[PDB]
RNA sequence: GCGAUGAUCACCCGGGUGGGUACAAAUGGCAGUCUGACAAGU
RNA sequence: GAGUCCCAUAACCUUUGUACCCCAGAGUGAGAAA
RNA sequence: GAGGAAACUCAAAGAGUGCUAU
């Protein structure tokens, strides 16, 4: 029913925000809406994190249109404010995507998250 | 038609020797004869492209 | 005389085509718009005034269940439109939209009334300005064959070769210059005498008809004291109708 | 390459309703239903004839599985002209509008999809081309809109879940003809990403004999998808053997 | 042990009568199969018994939406009750939903419904010749039937509305335009016809609108009277001084009188202007109006008609939203409509475009307190540059 | 009292050349206004 | 005798004039201010 | 030997399709 929909528990937050706190430490990491769009596009991206409580939820509900349409996961977070922490930025950041890289050191993790992901949609 | 203008005539001659025209590109090897039955058509860029491919 | 000039014609002519074009025009978008209401009426009625006077008489899907198209539509083209209307694809409109859209219609329809207007106009212009012309090639014809020229004076100075391929320049210069062939019919094509003809007679009535047409001209330019009845068109009009007859008449065919 | 103001020679397919686009380049082309503009930003051609201007529309297999289907080489496809097309799995009008093209003004294509917020976008495109109905309604339950449905001649699937193979099952029963066809865009990762992708593909072959389907073909998308086929099959509910 | 079937169509409801009993040890048989594609042995197999149109559009809609929640409708209720005979024993219906089977025994207790692929084979062979079947009987034709109720019975639970529709402005837009060609065409046309007449006017008036209404009240120069100067001297204003002009240099001109059929169509010609000028003013009103509804945060950010052009390049306001900050844009950089100091408002004021219309276009009813605050942000920006 | 709801990012001597988009004009160019005695019937 | 039927009511090129332009494009992605 | 043109012409067959073929 709400617009920011599925949103992960306590517990799937959890996992998400370590795989996005390491990714950004890769340099695996595009943070925010516009990276967001621009990954979803080009099609390098394996699922894209949204803020519920973002001001106003709207301006980025325009992603899973462009998510589901090119079949890539996608999920909501309660606070903004923890994603930002977890990115490494300085600032707020209302969506991130994780790049595409069969040759990440990450690989198990991103797609362990990303099955559970699969299993909330 | 049968009058098979020039202009028609040698731009299906410059895709039937295509491989020679570029010496970077070099083509699969396809023999093309004419077919009975074609047209000519301009594509068309869209508004976003204006930069990239116009 | 202030029913004498020619420059009128030439404008007339001029504003007859850009008045096809525009009205041609907001036709689409009257079909496109209400196609949105109801897609299906454009297969059904492809003349554009015909189209606006259904939205006139009927503005929604429900009204066809009451609303009586004889006037507009015969009885077989008006029961398929009522059978569309409660099948219809299309969503329903608020009154808002519908008033628009309504203009339009309203739009076409004076337009379409405004264009017989200047149609009646010209023809009136032309059997006063050039009455012989309007009796034998007739009178969208030769407005457009003197608007061709530019003037009564430079027309009736071309010569009945000229006149007869006057509209096919481009196919004339280039065939001339590449050594190939020439046309024949030119502008006179769309008149009427010329179409009866059949065959090969075509281009042949085409010659006729161009030269009585420069006998015709001259006296309707040059005549000082020209009788605005076109007498000479009459009897030009006369000989080039026996022209055709025995023409026509003859079979190749043996019986 | 193929830029605007250039021009291309436009030829016929094998499939019907198919065309090529020779030059400099060349591009699979289908004509537009819907002439004066593009669904999804796609290259358009337009053509002078007698003069009407007619267009058509490039058709771009990193985007649409069904035409790399094409480009790979596959060697029947059902879809063709006057012919009714079953479409699961209708994200958008990206390859719903080339399938609406192929088909033509006397065939008409049935897309299926299950969210509501491309089917908006589904429900727009579907508009303006009149052969298109669009059923947004889940495809695992097709008694649902069954009332919707009668027979389709050829049944595309591009729906991404674990358990395609049923879906496309109850489809087929209810409204495909017998000998109709099916055309199946399977990929490994959705449904089972412990094991390889090849094991995946003989696994769904064999759902599809059981449930009556010989297939005919099957085709990687290489190189424009990564782990993925069509297969196609024939609705042999007479007997497969 | 089936007697009788039920089929549902979008014309309405139909009911077969079982004569023959398909074998069903044999049923997939090849020879039982092609019976069911064969129209001669399937006709031995069911007739038709009863039929029940629906009403109209509505009723089939709401029966669709029954139909696929398993429901019995009224309609349904009445066509069953009228067939089925009342039984010891329960008579068999063969439905092609399970889930409607319950429905439909807790309202006739008497009847038990069959599933099985025995009924699926019948329901398949009854959905397959179609019309056929009905042997006359006045179904309409089912396929555009199931194109308009399949239409229907999608944007029910979309809830699509005409609110989102933003299409009305896309062509707005470009009847604007057409209008402004075709006005100033025809205007223009307007002053050569009435200039031969007399051509020192046309140089008075410059504005073609005014130029029009005032050839309509002075059709002759000839006609020049005191009150007639004061008429024509309401029409505008004499603070330019030309209603004493036209009186003076009507008096005196060099244009040539034209025929009365000639000045006819002047003025025709000059009212059908004055119309499309009535309308064009009429429909830009109904943008200003539609955009507030459709796009308020654009309408206030930019401004109607500038975010309408915007809509327009990207086909649609969802393509707009869809489209990241530098397409955006580069989308209004050839008209410039967002237009080095001078390029960074550009490319700040066209973010604020985007997220606008991602706040339009995915709210089901848009309110502008979001477009007002995110233009003052923008003005704070101009200031500060 | 900032910021991922997004910061940052051709030539020559203040001046002149080079290039690009849109519209209007040219009585500027292409560009030169088909042929000419026969035809049809017995 | 002889292609109206590809708008000489036109297309294209040249000159002049008017108004604007000299950013990336599948744009980059954390600095800026001091 | 290879061909071409004409048809409310005359034949010899093949395939598919339609129409209550009850």
């Amino acid at each position: 029913n709400p617009k920011a929909f599925p949103l992960a528990d306590a517990a799937l937050t959890q996992q998400i925000l370590d795989v996005v706190q390491q990714a950004a430490n890769l340099r695996q990491l595009k943070k925010g809406a516009n990276e967001a769009t621009k990954t979803l596009n080009r099609g390098i991206s394996e699922f894209i994190i949204m803020a519920a409580d973002c001001e106003p939820i709207e301006i980025l509900l325009h992603l899973p249109l462009l998510c589901e349409d090119k079949n890539v996961p996608y999920v909501f977070v309660p606070s903004r404010v923890a994603l930002g922490r977890a990115c490494g930025v300085s600032r707020p950041v209302i969506a991130a995507s994780i790049t595409t890289n069969d040759a990440s050191a990450i690989k198990t993790q991103i797609y362990a998250v990303k099955d559970k992901i699969e299993t909330l949609l | 038609d049968d009058n098979m203008r020039r202009e028609v005539q040698r731009d299906l001659l410059l895709i039937k020797h295509r491989a020679a025209l570029d010496p970077k590109r070099h083509y699969k090897k396809q023999r093309w004869e004419v077919p009975e039955r074609f047209a000519i058509g301009t594509i068309i860029e869209d508004k976003s492209e204006f930069y990239s491919s116009r | 005389s202030a029913d004498k000039v020619d420059v009128m014609i030439i404008q007339a002519i001029a504003l007859l085509d850009d008045l096809d074009k525009e009205l041609n025009t907001y036709a689409m978008r009257c079909k496109e718009w209400y196609g949105w209401h109801f897609p299906e009426l454009a297969k059904i009625v492809t003349d554009s005034v015909a189209y606006a006077r259904i939205i006139l008489t009927m503005g929604i899907r429900s009204k066809a269940s009451e609303t009586d198209l004889s006037e507009i539509l015969p009885e077989e083209i008006e029961e398929r439109v009522k059978t569309a209307a409660e099948v219809s694809m299309g969503t329903e409109i608020t009154q808002t939209d519908l008033d628009n859209i309504n203009a339009l219609a309203e739009q076409i329809v004076e337009f379409a009334a405004y264009r017989e207007q200047l149609s009646n106009y010209l023809s009136a212009r032309m059997k006063a300005i050039a009455p012989n012309l309007t009796q034998l090639v007739g009178e969208l014809v030769g407005a457009r064959l003197i608007a061709h020229s530019g003037s009564l004076i430079s027309l009736a100075k071309s010569p009945a070769s000229t006149i007869q391929i006057l509209g096919a320049e481009k196919a004339l210069f280039r065939a001339l210059k590449t050594k190939h062939d020439t046309p024949k019919y030119g502008l006179l094509y769309h008149a009427s005498l010329v179409g009866q003809a059949t065959g090969k007679n075509k281009g042949k009535i085409a010659r006729v008809l161009a030269a009585k047409a420069a006998v015709s001209l001259r006296y309707d330019a040059l005549a000082e004291d020209r009788d605005d009845s076109g007498d000479i068109g009459l009897e030009s009009r006369a000989k080039v109708e026996n022209r055709l007859s025995q023409l026509e008449g003859r079979d190749l065919r043996t019986t | 390459g193929a830029r605007g103001g250039a021009k291309v020679v436009i030829e016929p397919h094998r499939h019907a309703g198919v065309y090529i686009a020779r030059g400099k380049e060349d591009l699979l082309v289908t004509k537009n239903m819907a002439p004066g503009e593009s669904v999804y930003g796609e290259k358009r051609i337009s053509v002078e004839e007698p003069p009407t201007k007619v267009e058509y529309r490039v058709w771009n297999p990193f985007r649409s599985k069904l035409a790399a289907g094409i480009m790979g080489g596959l060697d029947e496809l059902f879809i063709a002209p006057g012919k009714k097309v079953l479409y699961l799995g209708a994200a958008s009008g990206t390859s719903v509008s080339h399938v609406s093209d192929v088909v033509g003004p006397e065939g008409v294509v049935y897309a299926v999809e299950f969210s509501h917020r491309p089917g908006r976008e589904l429900i727009s495109m579907a508009k303006k081309r009149p052969n298109i109905i669009p059923i947004i309604e889940d495809a695992r339950h097709p008694q649902k809109y069954r009332m919707l449905i009668g027979m389709v001649d050829c049944v595309f699937a591009d729906v991404a879940q674990p358990d395609q193979a049923r879906i496309i099952a109850l489809n087929s029963h209810m409204f495909l003809k017998d000998q109709g066809g099916v055309v199946i865009s399977i990929k490994a990762n959705c449904i089972d990403s412990t094991v390889d992708a090849e094991t995946v593909f003989a696994r769904e072959v064999q759902k599809l004999r059981e449930e009556r389907i010989k297939p005919l073909e099957q085709l990687t998308l290489e190189p424009y998808e990564r782990d993925h086929c069509i297969v196609v099959g024939r609705y042999m509910r007479s007997g497969l053997k | 042990p089936i007697e009788y079937l039920l089929f549902e169509e979008p014309t309405g409801y139909a009911v077969f009568k079982v004569k023959l009993q398909q074998d069903d040890i044999g049923s997939r048989l090849k020879e039982v199969q092609e019976q069911i594609n064969d129209f001669g042995a399937f006709t031995k197999l069911i007739e038709l018994v009863s039929f029940a149109p629906f009403k109209g559009a509505a009723e089939a809609l709401e029966n669709a939406n029954d139909i696929s929640e398993g429901l019995v409708s009224e309609s349904l209720k009445a066509i069953l009750d009228l067939n089925l005979p009342k039984a010891k024993k329960n008579i068999t219906l063969a439905i092609s939903d399970k889930n409607l089977g319950p429905s439909i025994k807790e309202e006739f207790p008497y009847v038990d419904c069959i599933s099985n692929e025995l009924a699926q084979d019948l329901i398949r062979g009854v959905r397959l010749h179609g019309e056929k079947l009905f042997k006359g009987l006045q179904s309409g034709d089912l396929e555009r039937a199931q194109l308009g109720l399949g239409h229907a019975y999608s944007r029910a639970k979309v809830k699509f509305s005409v609110q989102k529709n933003d299409n009305h402005i896309i062509q707005a837009i470009a009847l604007l335009d057409q209008l402004d060609k075709d006005i100033n065409t025809f205007a223009m046309r307007v002053k050569e016809w009435y200039g031969w007449h007399f051509p020192e006017l046309a140089k008075l008036v410059p504005d073609n609108y005014t130029f029009a209404k005032l050839v309509l009240f002075i059709k002759d120069k000839a006609s020049l009277n005191d009150d007639s100067l004061h008429d024509l001297a309401a029409l505008l204003n004499e603070d330019s001084g030309i209603a004493q002009r036209v009186i003076d240099n009507a008096r005196i001109s060099m244009g040539q009188d034209i025929s009365e059929t000639d000045m006819e169509n002047v003025c025709v010609f000059a009212q059908r202007v004055a119309s499309l000028a009535d309308y064009r003013r009429q429909l830009y009103d109904y943008l200003c109006e539609k955009m507030h509804t459709v796009a308020p945060n654009l309408s206030e950010l930019i401004g109607e008609v500038i975010g309408a052009r915007l809509i327009s390049h990207a086909g649609s306001l969802t393509n707009l939203s869809k489209q990241a900050a530098s397409t955006v844009q580069i989308l209004g950089a050839e008209k410039a409509l967002f237009r080095k100091n001078k390029g960074r408002i550009s490319r700040y004021l066209a973010n604020k475009c985007s997220m606008a219309s991602r706040i339009d276009n995915y709210s089901e009813e848009p309110s502008n307190v979001f477009g007002s605050v995110l233009k003052k942000q923008v003005e704070q920006r101009l200031e500060f540059y």
